[PDB]
């Protein structure tokens, strides 16, 4: 009544499957190096890996459990330019981490910068509206100096301040400069926020610094499931419940293998 | 607007008691959620920030969980001077909302009240006007009823009260009916008298003075 | 240790613009991690954020009041202000002073720091300062106060001896009269043994009509 036995394996036939393989889930939105492949991708199953990393750059995704529960069943991500233009800034940052050959950034954000070193960054507006019939996702990112000089380096003395708002959203940031753990060689750090446009709807970003700008936006392309596993994946095999070990393949209303196994499946026993 | 349901508008919980007051959004803005405790004539004071963090130097008998859109806040062994006002506050999107507001109001034991008559002063008299005083003082509960008797006269329309926010060391109220005469009124009558009628009694108490 | 303070008229006239001011002491006013913000709360009901301020002047303010809300700061003096235009009798509230902390680092905002509060009627009547008589105590305990009779507006402030007597004191509600005006007794329980020993002062402050009354019973 219960089963209790599953495929070592990922049961990848009559379904769409896309192996993220060294590239996390999130990246696809901002574009490291290692989603270079998956910057547009469309898929029935999603299947991350846990070497995948959402980033080059050190730092963290605000409220990312919630956009990986989104990103995993969107069935891929669209993009298209927000079509923002900029005179004053330097517009072209870079790191050693996100490295393509040399020193890159993230492939759909762009760092801002004063144009020279401790010259002032001023103050800018940008506006995208979406167009299209589908909520656009939308991520900004603040830099987090490793130390006072490194903001007034890089973006001019004074206080810096992000403002993000929408018809549904209004919150204002900040940067906190401070000397962090090298993770990669750095003692910086780079959040990432999103949130979701919803057609014919406004976002808007005030700034003056420490701010990374997105270049496009992501739109979900349907439905998909999605799935962590370090099990091969199987094409002659079809299924219809997954889990991080395999493949559920029953008829009994229950199992006993797995607690959080996505797709349709028989009921936790 | 984020709309900011909070639920027990008001509530009764003895010292000890184990209280909860729910938070409840029109969105889901992943635990952006801040408690404030409001004494009575204070500025309220933030107890919990991020849903779960308790602000440095609030006890640790206050406790904040909560998912999505219902968050809880939770006195375990309510002390007597947690009687205040909560209200929930959302820190995801200006402009910030806040909720109602909860009442915690304190149980205790039944207390009778202290009763005081006060003349008027001389130097209120040359105004031309008259207020006599009568105190209850530290009982409980709150209902509790005082008549007015000019020379055994039931006083009707010339009355007022006002009872203080309970106690936060014993929980207990205390109230005052003022009544109030004019100058002549007042010299005509001599007994003036301020019966009292409270649960926690079994008689009623009549504290009396002479004018002359 | 940041602390506000609230500074500003008790009182304004209908359709004027209603004028406070904070003063922001044990901290600089140019912190990077500070949202000056004010939110007022009407008497009996609950809180209404207003806006708040960055030190860079970048302001944000409630939609139903943005038409007639006004928020600057002074950065050589340490402070900022609010400036409300057109106030109906509907703004008769306390307005408190508040900084919203941006130091978490989870980007979680919350207020951490109060002003006392500042209420501000609103009113075509002119301000009174109160009248105060003695409360005659006439053992055990013993009760005595003093009665703040006929002022306007609100608020009066009761201390006893100075603020060095507390225990044992109730300061009661205002009750508003038929004239306008309102009174207010406070009392306080003494041991009858200490009445012919200690004196009892009670000190009747109302800030609205700058009058500070010191009654002994
Ligand atoms: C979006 O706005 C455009 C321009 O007003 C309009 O043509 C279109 O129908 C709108 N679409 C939706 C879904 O509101």
């Amino acid at each position: 009544t219960v089963e209790r036995t599953n495929i070592p394996r990922i049961c990848s036939k009559g379904k769409r499957t896309v192996d993220l393989g060294q590239c996390g889930l999130l990246g696809t939105i901002t574009g490291p190096p290692q989603c270079d492949q998956f910057l547009e991708f469309s898929a029935d199953l999603i299947i991350e890996r846990r070497e995948g990393s959402d980033v080059c750059y050190p730092g963290k995704f605000v409220n990312e459990e919630a956009l990986r529960q989104i990103l995993r069943e969107s069935g891929g991500i669209d993009k298209e330019a927000m079509g923002f233009t900029y005179s004053g800034i330097r517009t072209n940052g870079a790191t050693s981490a996100c490295r393509r050959s040399g020193s890159s950034f993230y492939a759909e954000m762009k760092w801002l910068l004063s144009n020279t070193d401790n010259a002032a960054f001023p103050q800018m507006t940008k506006s995208y509206k979406n167009t299209r019939k589908s909520p656009a996702l939308i991520v900004w990112g603040i830099h987090h100096s490793v130390s006072t000089a490194e903001q007034t380096k890089l973006y001019g003395s004074g206080n810096k301040l992000v403002t993000v708002g929408s018809s549904n959203y209004q919150q204002s940031f900040v940067p906190s400069p401070g000397a962090r753990p090298q993770v990669n060689g750095l003692s910086g750090r780079i959040d990432f926020h999103w949130l979701m446009l919803n057609p014919n709807d406004t976002v808007t970003f005030s700034f003056n610094g420490a701010f990374i700008a997105p270049d496009r936006a992501s739109f979900l392309r349907g439905k998909s499931m999605g799935i962590q596993s370090g099990v091969q994946v199987d094409a002659n095999c079809e299924g219809d419940c997954y889990h991080s070990g395999g493949t559920i393949i029953s008829n009994l209303p229950f199992q006993n293998i797995d607690s959080r196994a996505v797709g349709k499946c028989p009921r936790y026993v | 607007d984020i709309v900011m349901t909070q639920s027990p508008s008001s509530l009764s919980a003895s010292v000890g008691d184990r209280v909860t007051i729910t938070c409840r959004a029109s969105q889901s803005f992943s635990s952006h959620l801040n408690w404030y405790q409001q004494k009575p004539g204070r500025a309220p004071d933030l107890l919990i920030y991020a849903a779960s963090s308790l602000h440095s130097g609030v006890p640790s008998r206050f406790s904040g969980s909560g998912s999505g859109t219902d968050f809880t806040l939770t006195i375990s062994s309510l002390q007597p001077e947690d009687f205040a006002v909560y209200y929930c506050q959302q820190s995801y999107s200006v402009p910030y909302t806040f909720g109602q507001g909860t009442k915690l109001q304190i149980k205790r034991t039944v207390a009778a009240p202290s009763v005081f008559i006060f003349p008027p002063s001389d130097e209120q008299l040359k105004s031309g006007t008259a207020s006599v005083v009568c105190l209850l003082n530290n009982f409980y509960p709150r209902e509790a009823k005082v008549q007015w008797k000019v020379d055994n006269a039931l006083q009707s329309g010339n009355s007022q009260e006002s009872v203080t926010e309970q106690d936060s060391k014993d929980s207990t109220y205390s109230l005052s009916s003022t009544l109030t005469l004019s100058k002549a009124d007042y010299e005509k009558h001599k007994v003036y008298a301020c019966e009292v009628t409270h649960q926690g009694l079994s008689s009623p108490v009549t504290k009396s003075f002479n004018r002359g | 240790q940041v602390q506000l303070v609230e500074s500003g008229p008790g009182l304004v006239k209908p359709s004027q613009t209603l004028s406070l001011t904070c003063t922001v002491s044990g901290g600089s006013i140019n912190s990077s991690h500070s949202f000056w913000s004010w939110i007022r709360q009407p008497a009996g009901k609950g809180l209404e954020w207003i806006g708040r301020i960055y030190s860079t002047g970048n302001s944000n303010y409630n939609p139903s009041l943005k038409s007639r809300v006004t928020i600057s700061l002074d950065t050589s003096k340490n402070q900022f202000s609010l400036k409300l235009s057109s106030v109906t009798a509907a703004d008769t509230a306390v307005y408190y002073c508040a900084r919203e902390s941006l130091w978490n680092p989870d980007y979680y905002y919350y207020m951490d720091v109060w002003g006392k509060g500042t209420l501000v009627t609103v009113s075509s009547a002119s301000f009174k300062g109160p009248s105060v008589f003695p409360l005659a105590p006439s053992g055990g305990t013993a009760a005595l106060g003093c009665l703040v009779k006929d002022y306007f507006p609100e608020p009066v402030t009761v201390s006893w001896n100075s603020g060095a007597l507390t225990s044992g004191v109730h300061t009661f509600p205002a009750v508003l009269q038929s004239s306008g005006l309102y009174s207010l007794s406070s009392v306080v329980t003494v041991p009858s043994s200490s009445l012919g020993t200690q004196t009892y002062i009670c000190n009747v402050n109302h800030k609205p009509s700058n009058t500070k009354v010191d009654k002994k019973v």
